[PDB]
């Protein structure tokens, strides 16, 4: 049977302070463990 | 056989205990406890910021109660004694005792910001201002329930000799207006089950012989009621008497059946609280007694959905042990399109007459229209895949935006229906002309 | 088992006797006596000077009767024979026989200077001219009572499978217009009091299962009825069918109880005849025969008064004990203002639609306005004595004359409420602006 | 105790047999026969020149059926399965299953070229297009009968508590409009009578306890119904809000009684099919079984007639006696003037709102006016022969044509009523003056 999920997807679709803290957490955790 | 009794919105019996809930609504709830020959009353709020929870002692044994965000009204059905309490201290409380004929009793009471209302078993209606000044007396069918939201008031009436009926009115300070007066009500009665089943829930039917579990206005003033069949009903098009109609918008039993994996967990009961837009506020009660107890359990939230499904068909479609049953995409899309349509119409009527409260509800209406076309496109594509050009073309008329019609053209191309591509483009050209006009 | 009946207003059973009354009203009364298998009918008047009293022998068993200022109409419910007798000899006495199905019977009849109506147990409505020429036939719920004034007709209908209901219509030269048709009636049936079936009562209710003593139009053309509740009910807003409502305007049990000094005497009853402005015209009946007897007593009068008092409180306030109770100023002013308001509103509707029917009603309305404001001033002064500023100010808004507002300023000064003085004069300024506009 | 049951228009019970008719109308009739654990269904037409008779085998037990000129609709009250068959091969047959609750059953169904409708015992209304595309769900009282015409739909409902009611509505292309919504319905009820326990009667009320036989729209789109008492009832003035009323327009029992020679031939029954102008299409059934038998008897026709008739007077006036009893000129003229007036008014309403549907109605209307004046002239001449000037003058006012008044003048002269001649000449002069305005 005919698929339209892609047709619906293309039909339907028509730096921040939050992100920096996630990067800080990432850096902190990686720095603690690595040799 | 039937007999008249008092009521208040979503109270509980005493049961085996010395305490009970008198009433509940979105703002709060009221409870009381018996202390030998006296009673203690407690008032609770969900807006803890806005209000203070408080308590006081009653010597008279009130059995009626009504709440709003201005104050609380209390009554005694046999003695005719009543009391109104503002939430503020500044306006001191006041009391009165109302005349009653032999064996007559008060069945319900309600209040607006400036109006006070009392009803009785013998069908007498009496009304007073916020300082007890009498305004008028009227003789009607016996009243069984009352509710109000600002100046809009909704009433229910019942008689052996006149059937079941309802009224809708607006107590405008500019003028008082009636929209319906004791017109017939299509509600599902519980009497057959009470007479035959002998289920040991008889105490609830003694406590509520009408079996009307609760009633309230929506978050946008629509009249709503919850039936003894555990179904939610809403009155649409009330502004237009030749178009006004009752709509069944949610069946609780069907939800629990799916939630249980298609099983009969009759040990579970739903206690409604209030309607917030598209979502029911309710308590999920478990065990012998079909109503909640103290300390108050936390509420739940549940969305409305249209009654379209069938148990046997869904069992066949379905065929870890409690997993909720899987549904055909056709049913899901159909139900969504119906639900989107009804929601959009009700919201449109609200905006047309009363406007926006907050400044963004039009965006929700736009989202509903998008969901509506999206659901129709899935159903349309199914019809095209079945090669039913007649049904597919009939469905295409119901799509709104040319974006969706363009998608329908692509869908028709995938279905290899150039006749339908042609006729859709004829429709698109016709609707483009209508848009140019 | 229930059974339908023929009926005529304000007539009586026989009891065990050989005589009864067929119908009675403010113009006159119809009586009859049994002479073996023949009956003598007499038409009597409360103005026998204008209208000749006459009598004749009924060889037919006329069991239906209707009396007006032009003639008397008689009917036989089984044979369908009817006869009209003008009081003069300018118009002829004439007879006619109406078709009837097997087991069908004429239940009621009515006649005015412009229309004639017949009703049957099978719910058929038939209408004729003053010569008996037919106009139309219609099918309804079963008809149990009829009454008319000019082209205006009021009907009552009943079925176990359609309830108790009424119709209001005007049989105009343009067409028959329905104001209300088979709308539910808010009246207490006598059989609600099932346990009162004593022998003396049982004869009356076998004679009149509906219990209603009479039904008629007011002096101002408004429908009115008196039922087993021993209370006179009046239909308000009948000229505006969106707004219609029934009003309990006088309880005979309360009045006789008060008139006996506040006592439960089981010995006197009221037989209504007609309502003339504020006063019921009626016959006082005594003893077990709750229906009037022979010779007919002279007519009496009683004023309408609102049902706004408590028996126990009245006795305690009264505390020669047979003399009618001394009512407090508060209760008196309360009932006065309500009665003044009701009477003013009903008379306003009368004059705005039908004009002055007697040529003096403007004076009556002005007197009612004076009584209304004076009643409110009593209640206002009481509120000022209680120092409830808010209730006093609310009462000030309900006054109608600036003289009364000025008196309220003086009362407020005596009550030492300068805030109330200020706010009242703000109201007087606002009303002065309204008077300037 | 009572139980709700399904209905199809003019279908028969089985009797003591393996075969029955499912529904019958102006298009055709549907019949079925048992064949082992299956049934064979045949669709027959009264125009098999346009249509083709066809048949198929039913393995579902479709207990409901509806026929129109586009196709045939079939339904199963217990399983909820439905099926539509177009008569043409242009469009396909299709099936669907409706989501019935436990304890619910479909009571009746209907179909038009634009819509398909389903109703249930629990008062649920569901609507679809001719392909099965769903549109809406609505709640009423329990539905007991359905019929439709283009966009107009007429529904009947019943409750133990609300009684008997009807609704009239149009699914307009803009919106659904209610003309009347669950207003009370005035039909006679058979079952309380112990005489209904006759074998042939008892089978029908087991098959159809309502006692209705069929219901349909007129040849001008007005609701009609044929009930337990064998009277044809038509809703008049339905386009008028304050004038809509039910009219008893034909008593088939009276016609059988007269046409049999004034005789009680209860061995004859009438099965209704459709109404065309003043004449009803029907089957005349003879024997014990009140429903038509196998093979189907031939179509017959009967005229509508006003209920003027009295058996005793007609027997006396009449006094080979099986020949239809004589009717006096007075009765004939009275019945004609009533029937002419009724027909003219109904046809006037048709042309004012529906226009000329057939292209000859102005001619029928002109003939009706001539018949009306001529009938009144007969009654006028009778009044003049009685020398009743007032009755003759009142009848003269009812005449339309000045030519009729000229005839009335000449009749008055020969009746030797010069006062009536003068007064009619004044009327003729006044009418001519009015015509000159």
């Amino acid at each position: 049977d005919i698929n339209i999920d892609d047709i619906l997807a293309e039909l339907d679709k028509e730096v921040s302070p939050q992100q920096d803290f996630s990067d800080l957490m990432k850096s902190w955790k990686n720095e603690r463990c690595s040799p | 056989k039937f007999r008249y009794m008092p009521f208040s919105p979503a109270g509980t019996p005493f049961g085996f205990t010395d305490r009970r809930y008198l009433t509940m609504n979105e703002v709060g709830y009221v409870s009381t406890v018996k202390n030998s020959e006296q009673y203690s009353i407690t008032v609770s709020f969900f807006d803890v910021g806005r209000f203070r929870e408080y308590h006081f002692e009653d010597l008279f044994g009130y059995d009626l109660c009504f709440l709003n965000e201005k104050g609380t009204l209390f009554g005694q059905s046999k003695t005719g004694q009543i009391q109104y309490r503002p939430h503020d201290s500044i306006h001191s409380n006041w009391t009165k005792i109302i005349p009653l004929q032999a064996g007559e009793r008060i069945t319900s009471v309600a209040a607006t910001p400036v109006r006070v209302i009392v009803g009785t078993s013998l069908g007498y209606f009496r009304s007073f201002n916020q300082f007890g000044v009498p305004f008028a007396v009227e003789k009607t069918s016996p009243i069984v329930a009352l509710t109000a939201q600002n100046y809009r008031v909704f009433s229910v009436h019942y008689s052996q000799f006149h059937g079941l009926s309802y009224s809708l009115s607006e107590l405008g300070t500019s003028s008082k207006r009636y929209y319906k007066r004791e017109c017939p009500l299509p509600m599902s009665l519980p009497n057959i089950n009470s007479d035959m089943k002998k289920d040991a829930n008889l105490d609830y039917y003694n406590f509520n012989p009408m079996g009307i579990k609760s009633l309230f206005f929506s978050s946008y003033g629509d009249p709503c009621i919850f039936g003894s069949d555990n179904t939610l009903l809403l009155l649409s098009k009330w502004r237009s008497p030749e178009e006004s109609k009752w709509l069944p918008i949610l069946d609780s039993n069907m939800e629990i059946w799916k939630m249980s994996g298609g099983k009969e967990t009759t040990d579970i009961h739903v206690w409604p609280l209030a309607l917030a837009y598209d979502t029911l506020n309710c308590i999920l009660v478990k065990g012998k007694h079909i109503w909640p107890e103290f300390p108050l359990p936390l509420p739940s939230e549940m969305e409305i959905r249209m009654p379209v499904f069938v148990k046997s068909k869904l069992l066949e479609e379905n065929k870890e042990e409690d997993k909720e049953i899987q549904i055909p995409v056709s049913m899901a899309a159909e139900e969504e399109y119906l639900r989107s349509k009804v929601l959009s119409e009700l919201l449109t009527d609200t905006l047309e007459n009363d406007g926006e409260m907050y400044g963004n509800e039009n965006e929700v209406l736009a989202a509903l229209n998008g969901a509506y076309d999206k659901a129709l496109l899935r159903l349309f594509a199914s019809a095209c895949s079945d090669q039913n050009v007649e049904k597919a073309l009939s469905l295409a008329h119901e799509l709104k935006q040319d974006r969706a019609l363009t998608a329908a053209v692509k869908i028709s191309e995938r279905a290899e229906l150039p006749s339908l591509v042609k006729k859709i483009n004829n429709i698109r050209e016709a609707r483009y002309e209508q848009q140019l006009k």
